């Protein structure tokens, strides 16, 4: 019995432990949200399948590491669903073929907000699974340890919805002038959905966004958001109605604000945060 | 944040 990955390396008979860095795309999921799914990751076989039968199970103690080593969910082993970190092993599967097949593994995620995520750097530990295997011929029993790392940049919900993009740049006209911002959310379910913005400001209406570039900016300019023509302040929160499976845009425009005094030529840019909450 | 709006512009004399 020996086992490798989509990302070229194995471990041999007798065990022992792998780094899998894994491609990651982690999708929300009704009350649970898809971390990885290693079974196009992770493949074994059966070494002697006509005369001994191998058994492979999830072991105790398998649980995500790094900085999501805080986090909770399940654990999907072979079509049933396990409370993950595991706290007891799994039951068997069988491996009866000299074909490389999956290890049919799939780790998910507890939603702890409505449409956060944790940011990953590329190279991250996400988690430790140790597979064991033992058959019906001897008395060996193998731990294979499979160290799983984000092979990308990536970002992970932790929410029920989810959003287009996480990291919006737009281009305004030269001042003055608009753009539309694209961005757009959907939640697993439907959900009663709101947004607030943040970000400092420069007005006392708390609605003109601060020009905050650093090479040669423009003075008495900042930036104001807007939805069909009304102003979005800071720390206000829109409603977006019930949002479910469709994705709902935003309807968010940039414009140029005056803040006050001389408006001089340069540069402006202006970094906005987007937050969402249940209603 | 969830979501981070970049916004860049300029002025022109």
């Amino acid at each position: 019995f020996a086992c490798k990955t989509a990302n070229g390396t194995a471990i041999p008979i007798g065990g022992g432990s792998a780094n899998v860095y894994v491609n990651l795309a982690p999708a929300v999921n009704v009350g649970q949200n898809l971390v990885v799914d290693l079974s196009t990751q992770i493949f074994c076989h059966n070494d002697y399948p006509e005369t001994i039968t191998d058994y492979v199970t999830l072991q105790r103690g398998s649980a995500y590491g790094g900085v999501l080593s805080s986090f909770s969910g399940t654990v999907k082993y072979n079509g049933s669903s396990y409370p993950f970190p595991t706290t007891s092993e799994t039951p068997r599967v069988v491996y009866n073929s000299r074909t490389d097949k999956p290890w049919p593994v799939a780790l998910y995620l507890t939603p702890v907000s409505s449409a956060g995520g944790v940011a990953i750097k590329a190279g991250s530990l996400i988690a430790v699974l140790i597979l064991r295997q033992t058959n019906n011929y001897n008395s060996d029993d193998f731990q294979f340890v499979w160290n799983i790392y984000a092979n990308n940049d990536v970002v992970v919900p932790t929410g029920g919805c989810d959003v287009s993009a996480r990291d919006v740049t737009v281009t305004l006209p030269d001042y003055p002038g608009s753009v539309p911002i694209p961005l757009t959310v959907y939640c697993a379910k439907s959900q009663n959905l709101g947004y607030y913005l943040s970000g400092t400001t420069a007005d006392a209406g708390n609605s003109i966004f601060t020009n905050t570039a650093s090479f040669s900016p423009a003075q008495g300019v900042g930036v104001q958001l807007t939805r069909n023509g009304t102003i979005i302040p800071a720390n206000n929160t829109v409603s977006l109605g019930a949002v479910g499976t469709s994705a709902v845009s935003l309807g968010l425009t940039a414009n140029y604000a005056r803040t006050g005094g001389q408006v001089t030529a340069g540069n402006v840019q202006s970094i906005i945060g987007v937050t969402f909450v249940y209603q | 944040a969830d979501v981070t709006i970049t916004v860049n512009g300029k002025v022109v004399a």
